[PDB]
RNA sequence: AGCUACCAUCUGUGGGAUUAUGACUGAACGCCUCUAAGUCAGAAUCCCGCCCAGGCGGAACGAUACGGCAGCGCCGCGGAGCCUCGGUUGGCCUCGGAUAGCCGGUCCCCCGCCGGGGUCCGGUGCGGAGUGCCCUUCGUCCUGGGAAACGGGGCGCGGCCGGAGAGGCGGCCGCCCCCUCGCCCGUCACGCACCGCACGUUCGUGGGGAACCUGGCGCUAAACCAUUCGUAGACGACCUGCU
RNA sequence: CAUAGCGACGUCGCUUUUUGAUCCUUCGAUGUCGGCUCUUCCUAUCAUUGUGAAGCAGAAUUCACCAAGCGUUGGAUUGUU
RNA sequence: GGAUGAACCGAACGCCGGGUUAAGGCGCCCGAUGCCGACGCUCAUCAGACCCCAGAAAAGGUGUUGGUUGAUAUAGACAGCA
């Protein structure tokens, strides 16, 4: 579309995610992940800390300041992954990883704005209950990200400040609600309408 | 195939852009953990390196050769005339690090802090903070100060003071003097903040931010010795005499 | 915590395939995956039917397991399952949602005329509630 | 006063794995994800609407910046909804993940 | 082969009462409270009558390995009655052969400290889970008390006073010493 | 031979008539095939190893699809086999569960393949027959054996994961 | 003097998840069981800290060019235009989340007149529904009925509040100036009706660069070379000094 | 006392630090042994950290696990490995 | 097509447009399952993942799933406790 897609990343499988992601860019989208450490990872924690740990010691021998660049915030670690799914070594691919933005916690542009989910890849409807998965802020943090829980506090403020907003939705739902009951004589009119023609049953 | 002896590494890899440092006054890097436990109080200074000298002392060692015994040791002395508190910064912290907030700087810098600005100060026209310091008077500069300072106080979680060296107690030639944010620890933001506040334009001496016989760190920038060769580099072993296109080399 | 279950005479809604927005009744269970089904009052007759294109109502019917269309039908007809499930919410918005999907050009024209009316209406009356309630002033 | 054609993107062109098909493009319209909800859409006129530097005669009006290169929808790709359009010249390759208006034109209903 | 149904029915006594949020069971008896989730397992928990307090825990098409877990979360729902009714004490003995084990209780019970095991220098310092109180007992002479509500918190506490004292680089066979659990019981003996 | 929804065929055959008998007897046998081609081809495959004739030396006199005669009765199958597994060959009784015999049976082709990797062309199907309720011997068949059987529908995983693709709400699994 | 030597002297550090292993509770398998679900301790290993470097990575702050016509910044969407880069063709201004469960509303208890609990009442193939919601563009003129009339508009002024994670945003008052129009259903006619035809329709007063005119409000600086220093140094670079 | 520690007769492997077998690359040339120097890697662990077992009383030793972080030396003879 | 490859699998070739296939494929790279695909099996602290082909055996497992044969049991089995 013409607007930024927003994904809220939590409860999100990983792969899942990123390769819906990668076609959403390649096919010319802005795309905006949020809440990367509440992305999800099929598979006990043990397993995905030694694939991330065998990731680490692959290095460049010669000089390591040169070789594979290992990523310990979880945004960066979903946007890696992306990078895996998108041609990134082409123009087009650059332009469709420019398309893409991802960070940790919910920043002051987008705490303020609806975020989209993607059902084909969330965890409770792609995993069986019984599996075992995996934190990537928590795989992140023990493997070497530094802002897990500054990144916590600021999303403790946000969900106290999105409680207050919520209260006051609701209480202004409410009192629409209330108005609807208070004008019905000049509303069946046109309420008749609507429910003839199926909105507003 | 093995060498075939085995032999411990030459020199260590955690220091390994051995390069020529990018400053000269040697960063803090670390500050101590700040409980709000403890009083407020500042965590660093600076120092001249004046030269050595030995002292004579009896050692309180239980159970050593030298318990009650005279030793001789060598020490360093380090000149530090009281630092000049002239100006407060905030940190606030965010899931990419500590960032600046806001910095206050106080009135009346004083002429040898206003030099660390200008790379000529023999050509400079003296301008800098003129117009800064005039704030300090008018009620518009006033209130826009408190509401940094507010700010400061609801939104930054650490906070250090610019503090500067006194080129004119020294009898060096350099006049430039050495500025530096040193942390404050030991207390609410408020309450730090206040305390700064006080300090602003005023002297800390040593003795206020050091005491009697506590372990601290010191750091700097070592001697420069120029280009150098492995051997006296990462002192390798010496080729022997024999070796035709040079013995102060690393063979393979 | 579960309050609707697979079971004799239970009443399905089918989602989706060959028999989809009807209502059946289950004659038995094969499988742990398929259903024996008939709506014999619903124009579906006889057969297999897999329980992930069923969604099960709150109507459950009175006949033995594997009994015959003649029984079936007769618990469907006694006690109307059509009719009340007609005046259920479930199958009321399934025909809004019906009713809307085959609006055309003209009805959407005066829907949205209507609508904008009624909206400018009841946020009239919004706003008059909220400057009403506004006024609170006690110590 | 009104928008008058469906969004789509160039996806890109008729394509093995290693072999480029551009006489062909592949469009993705907007809000259309099957196979079956692609038969509304075939032989509708495309347009790939794009700004150079020289003025070019406008139909109608005066010149401006605007060109374009007509096609139009032949056949449904895929099962997701890809559709394949011919262009009067084949589509250039900057213009991949960029908009084509389908235009209603050649109207059937 | 899924199962239909495996169910299990634990009563409740008269004296204690259990309310179920979702698959949190808060145990409420004289002696406390005991509040346990089982949100990692998915069964269904039912309270069935006003009359007697059955508790049935159901699972629906559960394969062999997720059946084992209904007795398990039956067992656990047992165990908090139990400890809320009677409570749970573990009664530890210190044996050795020629250095006396000294055992001081600090603040409360919460702390364990052992003096002369196997007689060396160091000093055990062993913290007691909350809710675990430790005491010396009255009737034996080396004797350890630890009493609780939780059996897991009880049990954990008298597993971290037994493996304080090790025996290292040397036959355990044959160096016995040290603080282990003589019996498990409940507290009021009702 | 592949598969697809079987189909049961009654095929009866016999060998050309010589002058050794004028009138050889007639053979017939159950076949559950995709269709009468295969059928043809199992019919002479198995008559092959039990008597001594060749789709050359004899003829097919029918071939003819067995409907099912009661495909709206659940009912108990009970299959008798055997297969040639990696390292021998086994014979293995069954039960399933269908409204068909050729259902069953197609049920009994992907169970084995599924437990016990064992293709089409390695299975026998040696006898398959209507059981009572109370001679079946498989809890997984006998558990079905309630008249007042009752279950729910616990974790009902959305299958609509694409149609929307994106959307604000999370979906729900309880109903 | 400088350089320099275990050939003199000084300094060398803290956590986390855990491996092996030993256990707890506890089924499977009315017993047992370190394991299946759930827990505990756990190390020269691993990761991080301390330490070294500091991104075609950011932040805060300072000063920002004349004594003569000479440059610059902000305010005006102020005017008239050029050159170049093109995309796009309404918006959604936000609970937290669970999934073997959720969502909404309401009376009694506690805590600042609002929230949190216990009741009770509803909804749940989500209808207080993103399979949704909001706005909705032909424009005017006579002209009546309903909605409102405690109402909308101001690139109109001044004030206040909230927002710091990247606040680059949002909201509320006081004064003034307007129309009674704009929203629905009707009456009444008109507008280039350009004679079938494409790139139409928006964001948009778009981004960027030089330049002309028009006013107001404000500013008068550094960097580099050269010189010097020697805490530095192959040369660069670096530390310095200069009424 | 088979299996603490060993393992006959048999039998299944792994490795490319031995020596063979072959002759695919190199004969308009890839400088051919050893030592010295220096860095890194492997583990099939000698020591050190944490453990399990013993025909583990202690001491010493032996077997095994996690484990390559750190170390594994000075010399006489010999060009030697 | 097999990522890659003299020999494998498909198919042999003038320059093109349209249609359809082979072998092989259809999360993203990368065309195509964005089917409300079907039935099961499997949890790996070295999982597995497609001819040639690019790594493994004997021997084990009270992990789990099927199957064969035999045995005991209300004349009360089995397991626990005595
Ligand atoms: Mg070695
Ligand atoms: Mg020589
Ligand atoms: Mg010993
Ligand atoms: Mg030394
Ligand atoms: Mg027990
Ligand atoms: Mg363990
Ligand atoms: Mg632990
Ligand atoms: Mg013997
Ligand atoms: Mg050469
Ligand atoms: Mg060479
Ligand atoms: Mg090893
Ligand atoms: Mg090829
Ligand atoms: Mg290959
Ligand atoms: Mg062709
Ligand atoms: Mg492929
Ligand atoms: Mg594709």
């Amino acid at each position: 579309e013409v607007q930024v897609l927003v994904l809220d990343g939590r409860g999100h499988l990983l792969g899942r995610l990123a390769a819906i992601v990668a076609k959403q860019v390649l096919l010319g989208r802005k795309v905006v992940v949020v809440r990367c450490e509440g992305i999800n990872i099929s598979g006990n924690f043990y397993r995905n800390k030694l694939k991330y740990l065998a990731f680490l010691r692959k290095r460049m021998n010669t000089n390591p300041s040169r070789g594979p660049y290992h990523f310990r915030a979880p945004s960066r670690i979903f946007w890696r992954t992306v990078r895996g799914m998108l041609p990134h070594k082409t123009k087009r691919g650059q332009a469709a990883l420019d398309r893409l933005k991802v960070f940790d916690g919910i920043p002051p542009p987008y705490d303020k704005k609806k975020r989209m989910v993607v059902p084909a890849a969330l965890k409770v409807v792609r995993l069986k209950p019984t599996r075992k998965f995996a934190y990537l802020g928590r795989l992140a943090h023990e493997v070497g990200w530094k802002y897990q829980a500054v990144t916590a506090t600021l999303e403790e403020k946000r969900k106290e400040k999105a409680k207050i907003h919520y209260r006051k939705k609701k209480q202004l739902m409410r009192l629409r609600k209330q108005a609807e009951k208070n004008v019905e004589k000049k509303i069946d009119k046109y309420t008749e309408v609507l429910k003839t023609h199926g909105l507003l049953v | 195939s093995h060498r075939k002896f085995s032999a411990p590494r030459h020199g260590s890899l955690g220091f390994l852009p051995r390069k020529r440092s990018s400053r000269h006054r040697g960063k803090v890097k670390s500050f101590p953990k700040d409980d709000p436990s403890k009083p407020v109080h500042l965590t660093a200074f600076l120092g001249y390196k004046a030269g050595m000298t030995h002292i004579v002392r009896e050692v309180d060692r239980p159970g050593s050769k030298v318990n009650k015994k005279e030793v001789v040791e060598a020490v360093t002395i380090v000149e530090t005339p009281p630092m000049v508190v002239v100006g407060i910064v905030g940190y606030v912290e965010t899931p990419r690090g500590l960032r600046t907030f806001k910095t206050v700087f106080a009135e009346h810098i004083s002429d040898e802090c206003k030099r660390r600005f200008y790379k000529n100060w023999h050509k400079s026209k003296k301008k800098a903070f003129t117009k800064y310091c005039k704030k300090w008077q008018d009620e518009d500069g006033k209130k826009q100060l408190e509401k940094d300072f507010s700010s400061m106080k609801k939104y930054c979680q650490v906070i250090r003071v610019i503090a500067h060296t006194q080129m004119r107690l020294l009898p060096l030639r350099q006049k430039k003097a050495h500025l530096m944010e040193i942390q404050v620890n030991g207390g609410t933001v408020a309450e730090k903040l206040d305390w700064a506040r006080e300090r602003l334009e005023q002297q800390v001496p040593v003795n206020q931010v050091f005491g009697q016989d506590e372990m601290i760190d010191v750091i700097g920038v070592t001697k420069g010795k120029g280009y150098k060769g492995v051997t006296s580099r990462w002192h390798t072993k010496k080729l022997p005499r024999k070796t035709h296109r040079g013995l102060r080399k690393v063979a393979c | 915590v579960f309050r609707r279950f697979v079971e004799v005479g239970r009443v399905a809604y089918v989602s989706f395939g060959p028999h989809a927005g009807k209502l059946v009744a289950i004659v038995d269970v094969i499988d742990q995956n398929r259903a024996l089904v008939d709506g014999p009052c619903t124009q579906v007759r006889r057969q297999a039917m897999p329980f992930k294109c069923m969604q099960l109502t709150d109507f459950i019917l009175k006949f033995p397991h594997s009994a015959h269309q003649k029984y079936v039908r007769q618990a469907w007809q006694k006690a109307d399952i059509n009719t009340k499930w007609a005046a259920t919410r479930w199958a009321k918005k399934i025909e809004a949602r019906e009713r809307k999907a085959k609006m055309t050009d003209f009805d959407r024209f005066k829907v949205m005329k209507a609508k904008k009316m009624r909206n400018r209406i009841i946020k009239n009356e919004v706003k008059k509630l909220q400057k009403a309630a506004l006024l609170k002033a006690s110590p | 006063s009104g928008r008058l054609w469906s969004k789509a993107i160039f996806a890109g062109y008729k394509r093995g794995l290693r072999n480029q098909r551009e006489h062909t493009a592949l469009l993705k319209i907007e809000g259309v994800y099957a196979r079956d909800e692609t038969e509304f859409y075939l032989g509708k006129r495309c347009a790939y609407v794009y700004k150079a530097k020289n003025n070019t005669v406008t139909p109608g009006g005066k010149p401006n910046k605007t060109r374009v290169i007509w096609g139009k929808v032949t056949r449904a790709h895929g099962n997701s909804g890809m559709v394949r359009a011919k262009f009067r010249s084949n589509l250039p390759a900057k213009a991949i993940g960029h908009r084509i208006r389908v235009m209603l034109y050649p109207s059937r209903i | 082969m899924k199962t239909i149904l495996s169910n299990q029915t634990v009563d409740i006594p008269e004296n204690v009462d259990i309310t179920l949020k979702g698959r949190t069971v808060i145990v409420k008896g004289p002696r406390g409270t005991l509040r346990r989730d089982f949100n990692h397992i998915n069964v269904e928990l039912s309270l069935l009558g006003k009359k007697k307090k059955r508790l049935r825990v159901d699972k629906w098409w559960g394969n062999r390995k997720e059946l084992a877990t209904v007795r398990t979360i039956c067992s656990h729902v047992q165990n908090m009655i139990k400890g809320v009714t009677l409570g749970f004490r573990y009664k530890m003995r210190s044996v050795y052969a020629h250095f006396p084990i000294n055992v001081v209780i600090q603040e409360n019970g919460s702390l364990v400290e052992i003096r002369n095991f196997l007689g060396e220098k160091y000093i055990r310092r062993v913290r007691m889970r909350p809710g675990v109180a430790c005491s010396v007992s009255q009737a034996q002479k080396d004797e350890l008390i630890l009493e609780g509500n939780d059996i897991e918190l009880v049990s954990n506490s008298a597993a971290l006073i037994q493996q304080a004292t090790t025996v290292k680089n040397k036959d355990i066979r044959k160096f016995l010493d040290g603080i282990y659990v003589s019996e498990k019981g409940t507290v009021q003996q009702a | 031979k592949a598969s697809g929804t079987l189909r049961e065929y009654k095929v009866v055959g016999r060998c050309l008539p010589t002058p050794k008998c004028h009138t050889p007897p007639l053979y017939r046998m159950r076949i559950f095939a995709p269709n009468h081609v295969v059928a043809k081809s199992r019919f002479w495959y198995f008559v092959s190893q039990l008597k001594k004739m060749k789709k050359s030396s004899g003829e097919i006199v029918y071939c003819g699809q067995v409907f099912e005669k009661s495909p709206l009765r659940v009912k108990n199958f009970g299959i008798w086999l055997r297969y040639d597994s990696r390292s021998g060959t086994h014979n293995m009784y069954r039960e399933y569960r269908d409204l068909t015999t050729a259902g069953a049976v197609t049920q009994c082709y992907r169970d084995m393949g599924a437990r016990h990797r064992a293709r089409a062309h390695s299975i026998q199907i040696m006898k398959v027959e209507e059981i009572a309720a109370s001679k079946c011997r498989r809890p997984a068949v006998k558990q079905f054996h309630d008249s007042k059987i009752k279950f729910p529908l616990p974790h009902r995983v959305l299958r609509r994961q694409h149609k929307p693709r994106f959307t604000t709400k999370r979906p729900n699994t309880f109903f």
